[PDB]
């Protein structure tokens, strides 16, 4: 479904757009070289201290 | 340890810094976000938005802005005596001439677009070329020396807290001396 | 003699090399629009009672005469705290191991308790008003007026300066559009160069230096130990652009001031002055403070003898 | 050098351990050698027929001496147009390593200059004397004026109560701004002792106190050749191409360098190993360093999955 | 970075994390994938990113 | 004759600057080195 639905069932080319890297979405097409360091992280409430 | 706490606290509370507190990075995209509490204006075509206008990421403080439109400067003045404007694009002797008016209006260490300041002229004419070399005639001079010296040049702790100790040690002053009538008149 | 002999000797289209303007420029040839501000400069090598405790001084003798009373009033009432209760209160400000007396009266304890929290907060105040005189900074700086009594005659103080210029320059018909007195002091204190004068302040052969103020500053936001500080940011000085110059009729001339206009209003004109000048360079005990407290120490003791003497 | 000696020795660490978890991951076989030079490999005229040639790593790979290049290949745009990479499993910028990590008396007496001590010192004999004076004019008795002018300074007379109330002021008065003065010393003594990045206007024209190399043939010095902004600081590197980073710790060590361009993760662990190493804050050129591959080949389907399957678990973080 | 209030600082930069990266996802057997990965080396490569 | 073994704590009490007094003898002995102890208090 979404991007992964038109591009690998070739309704669209390529996802210009951001789109997370894992092991099956490079299984069905292939991505380009990285561009930006994007990890992951938690957001929490923080308060003063 | 108590003591030296609380003198170290008390050399804390006023320890200054760069400011922070309020946005004063002209690259900051807060700038380019405002909020509701983000309350910049102009004057109501002007310079400034025709410098806005050249660039092309200049939309959102356009559309910011056309609900900020300001027929004169006096009225940011006002608007910002009562503390409804946050930050306002202006010259910058002027806004030194209204810090020496009043105290409370400070202004920021970003100096950008150093420009030049000229007179509104028509095209090519008998009463230009004399009249720029006359502009250049009082400029090599001091005729705006004294000009500064009227206005521009001439501007127009303890003592922070000490009212609210002053009185509340009166407070227990005024309330220990009756206790002291209280005990003399136990005895 | 130079560029003007080039340009304006008709063996030479425009100086796209920088150059200050006057007037007799501006008549021999058309400069371009001014794109950067630079204006003239002068380089030079380079107590705590009063502005402090001045309206709480006053509520605070008020509460040593208020307290002072109480102590007396208890002591009449109720073991030298007759009149001499000056010595011992402002004793009990400080407490620097002054044994005075043992106060039997509760109410005259009651009364060093809460006087002596007292000195501890407004020692701690004192402490954080020093370190807030401390945030700022400063520096010992002389008069900034071109019209100084010191320039008339290096006589008038102890020590004469010096100062100089570079031969033949624009700096120099500006003095002697200005003041020629000042041409001929100057004249006394010649000097070579650039570079010249700039061995002169960093080895201190030379006092002051009439130049250019943006490449002054420039130089000083590279200097070692940011020692030659210019005087003032262009306030009694010249405060003058840089334009090109073109021959008096040149077709080209709208098309360059409109190309420096495109150039300054979109920021390249920003990039190139961040990339082309500097700006890290930003804006031991006190002598004054002790010397002060040596003159009210000189009264101190003025007021001892005339106590002494009767 | 060495003239010749290349002996087998025991080689590990981060990316050989990798090489054991694709070993493990693909059945294949391999074998564990090092680059014959100490530099990473630049495009350099090769003193014949006018060409620029690679050497090094890639001149050993090129040449077919070599089969996969385990290193962290500092990915650029110029040795793309030439061989095939995979997935960078670094992701890891540049960085300034300096020397602000000099020792410290604190100023108290000896570097601290003599004016308060002497002055105190004389003052209070001054004090003492006239005290004494006093106590001979009354309106071990030259002892007790002295001890009493002690203990007034000491910290812890019907005509001269004046006199001892305004040292006494004066004593607490003076070692209070003392003890102010240099608390504030000690709390703001963080003055100005770093780069600030490449956006330095000192570093573009250098001095004898701004020492700066590089790593001779290095890549970084390949991305500064690009721009045209760097090639007047290669004016000041060229002088100074040092072969193995190990000799520039060692340079800037001994205090015969200022700053040194380096990778961060690297310079942040050697300063966790060496205490007297702090580089500066501003990071720039965020890269990904990968594995040199050849062209198209049947391993590099498989061994990039096998990358991506070290990235998406928690291996990298074993790694860690 | 445009947070009102200014008081969210996450645990770190991704040390305990995934950290990844973000690439375009092309078609397998599109032959535009070396100029593009050529053009974002371009852009990287040069502080334009 | 009250302060034999009570002199660490005439070292010891005026650290902190709100001790008893002890009568000090006129011998050159206590007031030098108690000044000594005090202006080390002033510096730690
Ligand atoms: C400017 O002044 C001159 C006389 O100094 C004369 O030609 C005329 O008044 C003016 N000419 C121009 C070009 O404006
Ligand atoms: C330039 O100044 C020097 C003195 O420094 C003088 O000797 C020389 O004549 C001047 N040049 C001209 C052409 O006036
Ligand atoms: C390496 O070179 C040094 C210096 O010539 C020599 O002392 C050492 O024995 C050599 N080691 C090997 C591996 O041959
Ligand atoms: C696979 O690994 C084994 C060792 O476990 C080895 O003997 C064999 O040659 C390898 N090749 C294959 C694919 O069988
Ligand atoms: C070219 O010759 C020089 C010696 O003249 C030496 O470095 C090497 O043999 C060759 N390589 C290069 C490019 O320096
Ligand atoms: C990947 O897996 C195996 C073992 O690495 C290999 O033989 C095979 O050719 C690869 N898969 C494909 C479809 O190429």
């Amino acid at each position: 479904n979404g991007m992964i639905g038109e591009v690998v069932y070739q309704r669209a080319v390529m996802a210009v757009g951001s789109l997370t890297i894992n092991e099956e979405r490079s299984e069905v097409v292939d991505f380009s070289v990285p561009f930006v360091e994007t990890g992951i992280s938690v957001m929490v409430s923080r308060s003063n201290g | 340890i108590i003591v030296a706490s609380y003198t170290a606290n008390l050399a804390a509370f006023l320890v200054l810094d760069r400011p922070e507190e309020r946005i004063t990075g002209i690259n900051d995209p807060r700038l380019r976000n405002p909020s509701d509490k983000f309350i910049y204006a102009t004057v109501k075509q002007s310079s400034v938005d025709i410098y806005f206008r050249r660039q092309v990421e200049l939309s959102t403080m356009y559309r910011h802005m056309e609900k900020h439109n300001y027929e004169s400067a006096a009225e940011a003045i006002q608007a910002v005596r009562d503390n409804k404007l946050h930050a306002f694009i202006w010259d910058s002797a002027v806004l030194e001439f209204e810090a020496s008016q009043k105290c409370d209006l400070v202004t920021t260490g970003e100096l950008f677009f150093r420009s030049g300041f000229g007179i509104g002229m028509r095209k090519d004419s008998p009463w230009k070329q004399n009249v720029s070399l006359s502009i250049l005639k009082s400029h090599e001079n001091g005729f705006m020396e004294d000009l500064d010296k009227t206005w521009v040049r001439y501007q127009e702790l303890t003592f922070e807290n000490m009212a609210g100790v002053f009185m509340l040690v009166a407070g227990g002053i005024v309330a220990g001396i009756f206790l002291i009538f209280i005990e003399i008149a136990y005895k | 003699n130079g560029m003007i002999g080039e340009v304006v000797y008709q063996r030479a289209v425009m100086a796209v090399g920088s150059l200050t303007i006057n007037e007799e420029r501006s008549e021999v040839v058309d400069f371009s629009v001014p794109f950067v501000e630079t204006g003239i400069s002068v380089m030079v090598s380079r107590a705590f009672l009063e502005p402090f405790s001045a309206s709480v001084w006053v509520m605070m003798f008020v509460m040593l005469l208020i307290v002072s009373a109480i102590a007396v009033f208890v002591f009449e009432y109720f073991s030298f705290t007759i009149g001499k209760a000056i010595w011992l209160l402002w004793g009990l400000v400080f407490n620097n191991s002054v044994p005075v007396q043992n106060p039997k009266g509760t109410t005259s304890k009651i009364m060093v308790s809460v006087w002596a929290f007292f000195a501890v907060i407004f020692l701690a105040s004192y402490t954080a008003n020093l370190a807030a005189f401390m945030i700022q900074e400063e520096f010992v700086d002389q008069v900034t007026g071109l019209s100084d009594k010191k320039f008339q005659r290096p006589h008038d103080y102890s020590p004469p300066f010096r100062f100089g210029t570079v031969p033949n320059g624009s700096t120099e018909r500006n003095i002697r559009n200005n003041y020629p007195y000042m041409h001929q002091y100057m004249t006394r204190f010649n000097q070579r160069g650039v570079e010249d004068a700039l061995v002169s302040l960093k080895t201190g052969k030379l006092d002051a230096f009439i130049y250019d103020a943006a490449v002054l500053n420039y130089k000083a936001g590279r200097d070692e130990g940011c020692k030659l500080v210019t005087i003032g940011s262009g306030y009694i000085f010249a405060t003058t652009g840089y334009g090109i110059a073109l021959q008096k009729g040149s077709p080209w001339k709208r098309q360059i001031d409109l190309a420096l206009l495109q150039f300054v209003g979109d920021g390249e004109m920003e990039e190139l002055e961040t990339l082309w000048l500097t700006g890290i360079c930003h804006n031991q005990l006190d002598i004054d403070n002790m010397a002060g407290v040596f003159y009210m120490l000189a009264a101190a003791m003025a007021l001892s003898l005339i106590t002494f003497i009767w | 050098g060495s003239p010749r000696h290349t002996v087998p020795q025991c080689c590990y660490g981060f990316c050989i351990d990798l090489l054991i978890k694709l070993a493990r991951t693909m059945n294949f076989t391999y074998e564990v050698h090092l680059v014959a030079d100490g530099k990473f490999g630049t495009q350099e005229r090769v003193n014949n027929s006018n060409k620029k040639e690679w050497n090094g790593m890639m001149g050993e790979l090129l040449s077919g001496q070599a089969d996969m290049i385990v290193a962290p290949l500092t990915i650029n745009n110029e040795r793309a147009q030439y061989i095939e990479f995979s997935k960078p499993f670094k992701y890891q910028g540049l960085t300034i390593l300096v020397k602000k990590e000099i020792p410290r008396l604190d100023s108290f007496m000896q570097p601290f200059q003599s004016t308060l001590w002497l002055l105190v010192g004389l003052s209070v004999h001054v004090v003492a004397v006239m005290l004494y004076l006093l106590d001979r004019f009354s309106p071990l008795t030259l002892s007790s004026a002295m001890w009493f002018s002690w203990g007034v300074l000491l910290n812890s007379s019907f005509s001269a109560r004046i006199l001892g109330m305004v040292w006494a002021g004066f004593a607490m008065i003076i070692v209070a701004s003392y003890t102010a003065n240099l608390a504030a010393f000690l709390v703001l003594d963080r003055p100005e002792e770093r780069i600030t990045g490449i956006n330095d206007p000192r570093l573009r024209n250098p001095s004898d106190k701004f020492i700066y190399a590089t790593v001779k043939q290095s890549s970084v010095d390949i991305y500064f050749r690009r721009q045209v902004e760097l090639s007047t600081m290669y004016r000041h590197m060229e002088k100074h191409n040092y072969e193995s980073a190990a000799e520039a710790i060692q340079a800037v060590r001994d205090n015969k360098l200022h700053a040194f361009i380096w990778d961060s993760a690297v310079l942040e662990f050697e300063a966790s190993q060496k205490c007297d190493l702090v580089t500066t804050g501003e990071l720039f050129f965020r890269s990904g360093f990968g594995i040199g591959m050849r062209k198209d080949s049947p391993w590099k389907q498989n061994v990039s999955l096998s990358i991506l399957k070290s990235h998406e678990n928690g291996f990298m973080e074993d790694l860690d």
